[PDB]
């Protein structure tokens, strides 16, 4: 098959700069059967460039695509919020048509602190037999963050399930769940439950805490 | 003598160089011609060949019945005349 | 106005087969190719094959052996069928009109989600997340303890969407997890109520948590 | 009545599916038919529609192994 690798796999491109990402064809195409692809996040693929270089409908102007033979590029003039997400290019000219590896862009901005919150069990959850712990770790940038658990001031690590959130097309944050799961009873055997953030943004991390019997 | 296509009295010459939506009018009056009306060129035949190159209303020919906000849109042309 | 539409059966046993499919408007079959791609979890694109107007069918020969592409014109329906299913297979179903030149990807359907496994179709527990003890506050849902995939979530029906994080759902053993919250100005709430709107078609689940303000 | 290009004794009909080569050769075939040879394509009014469509040489007509490729072709037949 005609196998597209995509570089690089991952970019953080600078706001308002220009950044561009390249597609390398393991036998040559013409350019009208190189096409590139937008995805973000729970949605489908959108067609962006049609035939190496031309827009789709909506396509900002931003957006280029230029190459030939077996090296293509898509160029985005001015980085914007709004474009970060995968990028796909694909040929259609040879079975099986393929799609490239993917390049996931992201966007710099200033660093920002997560905002945690700290949820106790629901009285429905409760009164099931059951007892899970929610911290929300929310709107912080850049993405590496760790995050630990205590009950009674001591390190918990089994019974967590963490979620992390691709960068947010608006504010380019990223965001982060963290659930503790326990029985009501295991629960209720213990008073002091707390969720610990480290990132970048402090050498010490930002916690939150609740004691049951309060 | 038709160089091209052939439908209902009107020949279709072919344009392969893509232009944008005034460039291949103008191109087409210059040839004493027109572009494709829509409502003449409703043959499945036909529209294979003209699919997806200018209208005389500045849209597209296609098989379906948008797509309008195209950034620097340039498409092929045929330039229609009377036989 | 051009529409595709995935309808499969969401979750099947290994080893048995799978069918879907895609059901088109705003254009004729006759017309227009329209090829499957599917998506693993996290993962890239992968065509599977194409059917175009005149029937023309080709595959990808990694799977070819294994799958098989059908159409019925006069029903614009296009079929996707799969044996001896895997894990591997489990994986977001996409059909695609092509263009008419060129075999770029011009409308796509929003995707059926297909999950192999043995494991049991279990509802969610929708639980509310409330500070039962700043000019924010963060609300939150719980969505534990189903399989499979997809649930949707919205909040206020959709009408709360601003400070909103839905985290994509985590598979331990054979049940899913997720969660969502959401930040409001602190002086709206409780005044302003606010309800998680969980679904779960495969359980035929729908719950509309409201965050009660209980206390300590 | 030629729905297609007319040129010089011959009916040019164009086949839309993309097909292989040899699917597309069959085709023309079976329609006791031919795909347009490159040589006598090349100079003439009809390049323009038929340059990237299967030529009866087994490559797409221009101005490597391309077995796996797909176009669209033409099948060319005589009117008399």
């Amino acid at each position: 098959e005609l196998v597209l690798t995509q570089s690089p796999t991952t970019m953080a491109a600078s706001p308002g700069e220009k950044i561009t990402i390249t597609c390398s064809a393991s036998s040559s195409i013409s350019s009208n059967y190189l096409h590139w692809y937008q995805q973000k996040p729970g949605f489908s693929p959108k067609l962006l460039i049609y035939r190496t270089s031309n827009l789709a409908s909506g396509v900002p102007a931003r957006f280029s695509g230029s190459g030939s033979g077996t090296s293509y590029s898509l160029t985005i003039g001015t980085m914007e919020a709004e474009d970060v997400a995968t990028y796909y290019c694909q040929q259609g000219s040879s079975i099986p048509f393929t799609f490239g590896s993917g390049t996931k862009l992201e966007i710099k901005r200033a660093d920002a602190a997560p905002t945690v919150s700290i949820f106790p069990p629901s009285s429905e959850q409760l009164t099931s037999g059951g007892a899970s712990v929610v911290c929300f770790l929310n709107n912080f940038y850049p993405k590496d963050i760790n995050v630990k658990w205590k009950i009674d001031g001591s390190e918990r690590q089994n019974g967590v399930l963490n979620s992390w959130t691709d960068q947010d097309s608006k504010d380019s944050t990223y965001s982060m769940s963290s659930t503790l799961t326990l029985t009501k009873d295991e629960y209720e055997r213990h008073n002091s439950y707390t969720c610990e953030a480290t990132h970048k943004t402090s050498t010490s991390p930002i916690v939150k805490s609740f004691n049951r019997n309060e | 003598s038709c160089n091209g296509l052939y439908y209902q009295g009107s020949c279709y010459i072919l344009h392969s160089d893509y232009q944008m939506f005034s460039d291949a009018a103008a191109n087409c009056t210059a040839e004493s011609s027109t572009l494709p009306n829509k409502s003449d060129v409703m043959i499945t035949w036909l529209i294979d060949y003209v699919e997806d190159t200018w209208g005389s209303d500045g849209n597209p020919i296609t098989k379906t019945t948008q797509d309008s906000d195209v950034s620097q849109e340039v498409r092929k042309y045929f330039c229609v005349k009377t036989m | 106005q051009v529409q595709l539409k995935e309808s499969g059966p969401g979750l099947v046993a290994p080893s048995q087969s799978l069918s879907i499919t895609c059901t088109v408007s705003g254009f004729s079959l006759t017309d227009y190719g329209v090829s499957w791609i599917r998506q693993p979890p996290g993962k890239g694109l992968e065509w599977l094959g194409v059917t175009w107007g005149g029937g023309t069918t080709y595959y990808n020969s990694a799977l070819k052996s294994r799958l098989s592409i059908s159409k019925d014109n006069s029903k614009s329906q296009v079929f996707l069928k799969m044996n001896s299913l895997q894990t591997d297979d489990t994986a977001m179903y996409y059909c695609a009109k092509h263009k008419a030149s060129y075999n770029g990807l011009d409308y796509w359907g929003q995707g059926t989600t297909l999950t192999v496994s043995s494991a049991k179709t279990t509802a969610p527990s929708v639980y509310p997340l409330a500070p039962v003890c700043g000019s924010s506050v963060t609300l939150g849902c719980l969505v534990k303890g189903y399989f499979p995939e997809p649930v949707t979530l919205t909040w206020n029906s959709g009408s709360l969407s601003s400070g909103v994080h839905t985290f994509p759902a985590v598979l331990q053993s054979d049940l899913y997890t997720l969660s969502s919250s959401v930040t409001v100005t602190s002086s709206t709430w409780p005044s302003q109520s606010i309800t998680c709107n969980v679904a779960h078609p495969a359980s035929s689940t729908k719950v509309d948590k409201k965050i009660e303000p209980r206390g300590p």
